[PDB]
């Protein structure tokens, strides 16, 4: 429920089942019955879980949404924090099967990318 | 490359700086306390001569190229090393002394003469022997006062002097036809007041006979009137009369010369053909506002006397930079054009508060009667800084420099973005009571924070004058065991400028982390001390971004210990717990044992040189591998890490003499 390397959080929550994977691994149905994610990003996905746990999402279901829709500011501001760290906040996300932060993340690092080539430097950093 | 240098403040004599077109090198040259400063190819290149004494005057010989130079009761004369080359370089060939009197003005003429007026007006000549150069003091006299300005003609027209204050203008002809001892013909030219500037016309090719008439003498009198006076050889019987009267308006103040000389050498003949003004010299008289009137002569030099008069050219009117800063004095060296640039002119400004001006105006727009505002653009300044710098101390937003140096001259300057790159741009200076140890700058400038090696803490605010005002003091104990290393600037969780919790970092941990601020005083905050690793920090370099990021998030200091075992600490600190905390970011273990030199980024790499400093290894911090190592045929004095919120890490490597600048480079999948 929390990374080995000295990593511990609310062993469960509302926030907690926002993690598809832990819609499963949660025990959930325990009357019918985390190691991967570093401890950082574990607290930041946690975080992000926590801040959104009043927002609903269309999930999967979106269909033509899910994607080509500007990301949330705070969401933005909230994971531009750190370029090198991004990746694996996505990865995270991936093995957690969050659907709406690997969105969120994927749509802040295409901007960041797109915002390092050299037409956007100049035309947004000196110019 | 755009390299601009900041040589020296210049003095405030009259003659403290004089421009001169030696073989079209178009070199230039000023005084700057106990160094003279000579620009040789475009200003791209600097020569500096040191000399134990306050530098009074420079001129320059436009036919060879000869300095002199006047300090103290002597001058010095320096020539190119070689007469030609693309590069020129100037080094010390004669001496001068004629009296116990300092040699207030100094000036240059034909045929290595000189007139060194100190106050007697000393007149010489120098160029003897297989070079031994030996002056021959070739005449001499007194006068009523020390001369504040003079100046000297080619040939029979000789010399003028005025003496400060100065209401009539002693012109000494050359009177003797020949004889190495000639005595010089007197003239008193009456002025309605003081004069405040003067200069011959300009006609080099007379030469080398040099015996022409028409050397008509500028001075502008105290009472806002130019005026220009007639001159003939006439056997001597010309002329103490005044040719042409120019009165300027209230709102003129200052007033300059082009030469037909320039006009010459840069206009076309189908180009002269308008505004047809190549008959005469021009006339620019500006005011403080900025707006300037130029007009054109009629016959002022014509060989049988013509009826001079004043005839407009155009009205421009540029920038504040274009004229002056607000300066109570100008200096204005000779116009004289850019080398083989045709169409600019180099126009030069001494403004007297540290700043000398170059701007490049364009002549065929300065006469351009249907034109605009000036187009002038500042090119290049000149300044310098007072004593010496100890160290440099740079703001991490990188938009302000604090200049420290053994004594209490410390200075803060901001960068300044002319037409020709970069320059700095001295806007405070902090005084303090004694030498600063350490210090950090915010507010972009405006707020600094410094700690003396006395221990005491004083917090200045240089909110404009250049004074900075000592808002806040506060003292150390001074212990005696433990003392302070760096101090860094602990970003608060969230972006706040009320208060700027500084960390001493007193060796082995011992973080006195004050809550510094200037509305209210300094504080004390308890937590925390690291792991000094061992007891005793081993060389600490601190890690600061060079651009206006305020995220908290970020390591700050890369320790390192004898062992390698470089450690890269973030900064936590909580407001209302009035308590810092630290965290070991990266622990990357280096192969190194004992480093010269250690830095690193905001973008989580390192760099460190060896114990011999000859070879630099560049690290990861985010994977602790050994990205690079070179080795340098000399030691690695200092490094230093850009950034950009792009990512665009750059690391300059600091030699002895020179700075290499190295960048990271995409990995090539198909090649090495």
């Amino acid at each position: 429920l929390v990374s080995g390397e000295g990593e511990r959080f609310t062993v469960d929550k509302k926030i907690a089942e926002r993690s598809l994977l832990l819609k499963n691994y949660l025990n959930d149905m325990h009357d019918s019955n985390v190691p991967n994610v570093r401890s950082s990003v574990l607290q930041k996905v946690i975080e992000w879980a926590e801040h959104h746990r009043d927002s609903n999402f269309p999930d999967e279901d979106d269909d033509d949404s899910r994607k080509s829709a500007p990301v949330d500011s705070w969401d933005r501001e909230f994971l531009k924090v750190d370029q090198e760290m991004l990746y694996e906040i996505i990865l995270a996300a991936n093995y957690l099967n969050i659907k709406p932060l690997l969105d969120a993340g994927c749509k802040v690092v295409a901007e960041m990318i797109r915002g390092r080539s050299p037409e956007e430097i100049r035309r947004t950093f000196n110019i | 490359m755009s390299l601009n240098f900041l040589p020296g403040r210049p003095n405030a004599t009259p003659q403290t700086a004089c421009q001169a077109t030696w073989q079209n090198h178009t070199i230039f040259a000023y005084c700057s306390g106990n160094n003279l400063i000579i620009l040789t190819n475009k200003f791209t290149r600097l020569q500096t001569i040191y000399t134990q004494s306050d530098c009074t005057a420079v001129d320059i010989n436009s036919q060879n190229g000869f300095i002199a130079l006047s300090f103290h009761n002597r001058v010095l004369i320096y020539k190119p090393i070689h007469q030609i080359m693309q590069n020129p370089k100037w080094t010390q060939c004669c001496q001068l002394f004629h009296d116990d009197t300092p040699v207030n003005c100094l000036r240059w003429s034909s045929d290595n003469e000189l007139a060194i007026g100190s106050d007697f007006l000393s007149f010489w000549k120098i160029k003897d022997n297989f070079g031994v150069y030996q002056p021959i003091l070739q005449w001499n006299q007194k006068q009523p006062k020390p001369v504040y300005n003079v100046i000297i003609s080619q040939d029979s027209q000789l010399i003028v002097s005025i003496g400060k204050y100065d209401c009539n203008a002693k012109l000494w002809k050359r009177v003797s036809i020949v004889g190495e001892q000639a005595i010089f013909n007197l003239t008193m030219l009456p002025h309605p007041k003081p004069i405040t500037a003067m200069r011959w016309k300009k006609e080099p090719d007379q030469v080398s006979k040099n015996n022409t008439a028409s050397h008509a003498l500028y001075t502008l009198c105290e009472d806002k009137v130019l005026r220009i006076w007639s001159c003939f050889e006439m056997e001597k019987n010309h002329t103490v009369q005044i040719w042409g009267e120019v009165p300027l308006s209230p709102t003129q103040k200052f007033c300059v010369i082009i030469d037909n000389w320039i006009i010459r050498q840069t206009l076309s003949v189908k180009d002269s053909e308008i505004f047809d003004i190549s008959d005469s010299d021009i006339v620019i008289l500006g005011s403080m506002t900025g707006e300037m009137e130029v007009l054109a002569l009629n016959n002022l030099s014509q060989d049988p006397p013509k009826p001079m008069t004043k005839k407009t050219i155009s009205h421009k009117k540029v920038k504040k930079a274009t004229m002056l800063n607000d300066t109570r004095y100008l200096y204005l060296p000779e116009i004289q054009p850019y080398d083989n640039v045709k169409g600019k002119l180099s126009f030069l400004v001494h403004d007297l508060q540290g700043v000398i001006r170059h701007l490049l105006i364009d002549i065929l727009q300065l006469i351009n009667n249907k034109t605009e505002d000036l187009s002038a653009a500042l090119e290049h300044k000149f300044t310098g800084h007072n004593k010496s710098v100890q160290k440099l101390v740079r703001s991490s937003d990188g938009e302000a420099l604090l200049t420290t140096s053994r004594f209490s001259e410390n200075g803060v300057w901001y960068p300044q973005k002319l037409n020709h790159g970069v320059s700095l741009r001295l806007q405070n200076t902090i005084q303090t009571e004694s030498p600063i140890k350490f210090a950090v700058v915010h507010e972009l400038g405006k707020q600094v924070i410094c700690l003396l090696e006395n221990g005491a803490l004083q917090a200045w605010e240089c909110p404009t004058q250049k004074q900075s005002y000592l808002r806040v003091e506060t003292r150390l104990k001074e212990e005696k065991k433990i003392h302070p290393i760096v101090m860094l600037n602990t970003p608060e969780p969230k972006h706040s400028h009320e208060r700027h919790f500084t960390a001493l970092i007193f060796s082995d941990g011992s973080i006195k982390a004050f809550e510094v601020s200037l509305t209210r005083g300094i504080f004390e905050v308890k937590s925390d001390s690291l792991d000094i690793d061992g007891d005793d920090i081993y060389k600490i370099s601190i890690i600061d971004p060079v651009h206006q990021t305020f995220v908290s998030n970020r390591p700050l200091i890369s320790l390192i210990t004898k062992k390698g075992l470089t450690r890269t600490y973030k900064a936590i600190v909580n407001y209302n717990d009035r308590h810092v905390q630290w965290i070991k970011a990266c622990e990357i273990n280096t192969g190194i044992m004992n480093c010269t030199c250690i830095r690193g980024s905001s973008t989580g790499k390192l760099c460190i040189v060896n114990s011999t400093g000859k070879v630099m290894s560049l690290w990861d911090l985010n994977r602790g591998v050994l990205e690079y190592e070179e080795t340098f045929h000399n030691p690695i004095e200092d490094i230093d890490w850009t950034s950009t919120e792009y990512g665009q890490s750059i690391v300059s490597i600091g030699f002895t003499g020179y700075a290499l600048l190295y960048t990271q480079l995409r990995y090539d999948y198909t090649n090495n």
